[PDB]
């Protein structure tokens, strides 16, 4: 989910 | 016995502790946004036309009629100053990135479970018409593995205690991502039917095209509808109404469970919408008018001064409460600055989803529906 870090 | 449908009686939940709950270090998930909705319907007298209630905490074996033994007995016993001796349990039940270890966790899921099953046996007693849980919503969890931020999934346990008196169940899914969660666990059956409108292509969870309609006897009985980016208020709006009411004339459900995700509002911090308070309430009103047992539940937003405007709006929309523009006081007067309104105006971004593609999308489901 989150996009500034990781591929969620 | 006669009439149609008039004012409706709404049951809120909600618990004083779920504003502390804090997820990691600059982390876009806060559940303090819940103390702001809450703390946002107070100021505006909203707490005279409704119930409010306190949900308990849902213990594990609530939890367990969906989850396994395996995943929810790791949430019970996980916490920040044990986790090397978890490393590899945290690694099998994607607890770590997406979804940290933080204090109070596991009270923090029976918080937000409680409220969507306790709403649920509200609705299956016939004493109330809509239950509102801001603390749920929590749409991607799965059967023994976190994601999207979502631990336990209290929409599938809502669901599951509705069916005890309800042979057919309704889950709308308006958050910017698609509820593959809730999808998953009903996609094998026709007593539960799932219709998700998410930006799709190059976007979290990946899942939600078209294609996926379901198998077995749940084939046909899920829905769903990819849009692209800065999606405005008149296209969102040319399509959820005659979208939602095909599928209440074809499938006739006795009770809906809309969840009402944030993240799809104008200028959101994970989301790349373009749609706004009025237009994203505007579908409560659609699903509202249908005068069936709702369940209204929270989820995405993290933009956190616009998700307190969000569900504070649609609350008052259960309420058939006009409510003024201009904010009051409130505790967290602060955070809509800089102009202290309720309502919200568009960005400057490019619509995406052209209303040649919206129309396309449209005709494409109607195929499926009209298979039941
Ligand atoms: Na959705
Ligand atoms: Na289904
Ligand atoms: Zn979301």
């Amino acid at each position: 989910x989150n996009p500034k870090q990781x591929w969620g | 016995y006669s009439q149609g449908g008039g004012k409706k009686k709404v049951c809120y939940y909600y618990d004083g502790d779920i504003g502390n709950y804090y997820y990691g270090q600059g982390h876009p998930m806060k559940p303090h946004r819940i103390r702001m909705t809450h703390n946002l319907l107070l100021n505006y007298g909203l707490y005279r036309k409704m119930e409010i209630y306190r949900p308990h905490k849902a213990t594990a074996e609530e939890m367990t009629k969906y989850h396994s033994d395996e995943y929810i007995k790791f949430l019970r016993s996980i916490r920040p100053d044990n986790m090397s001796e978890y490393s590899k349990q945290m690694q099998r039940f994607n607890v770590g990135e997406d979804c940290p270890v933080f204090d109070g966790l596991f009270e923090f899921c029976q918080l937000s479970t409680g409220g969507s099953v306790a709403g649920a046996v509200k609705l299956n007693r016939q004493q109330t018409d809509m239950a509102v849980n801001w603390a749920g919503g929590l749409h991607h969890a799965k059967k023994s593995e976190a994601s999207g931020f979502c631990y336990v999934n209290d929409i599938v346990l809502a669901i599951l205690e509705l069916l005890k008196y309800h042979q057919r169940v309704l889950y709308i899914d308006i958050d910017i991502h698609h509820g593959d969660g809730v999808e998953e666990a009903f996609y094998t059956t026709d007593r539960v039917m799932t219709v998700s409108f998410h930006k799709y292509g190059e976007y979290f969870p990946g899942t939600g095209d078209l294609r996926d309609i379901g198998a077995g006897k749940g084939k046909y009985y899920a829905v769903n509808f990819p849009m692209r980016d800065g999606i405005d208020d008149e296209s969102y709006g040319q399509i959820f109404k005659p979208i939602i009411s095909k599928v209440m004339e074809m499938y006739q459900p006795s009770a809906v469970v809309l969840q009402c995700g944030a993240d799809s509002l104008s200028g959101d911090r994970l989301g790349c919408f373009n749609l706004t308070v009025k237009g994203h309430a505007k579908c409560v009103e659609v699903v509202k008018t249908f005068n069936l047992p709702l369940l209204m539940l929270g989820g995405g937003g993290y933009t956190i001064r616009n998700v307190a405007r969000c569900w504070t709006y649609e609350t008052a929309v259960a309420l058939d409460c006009e409510i003024p523009n201009e904010l009051p006081y409130n505790d967290y007067f602060e955070y809509f600055g800089p102009d202290f309104k309720l309502h919200i105006s568009p960005s400057n971004m490019t619509n995406q989803n052209t209303p040649e593609y919206m129309e396309k999308i449209k005709q494409r489901l109607f195929e499926n529906l009209r298979m039941l």
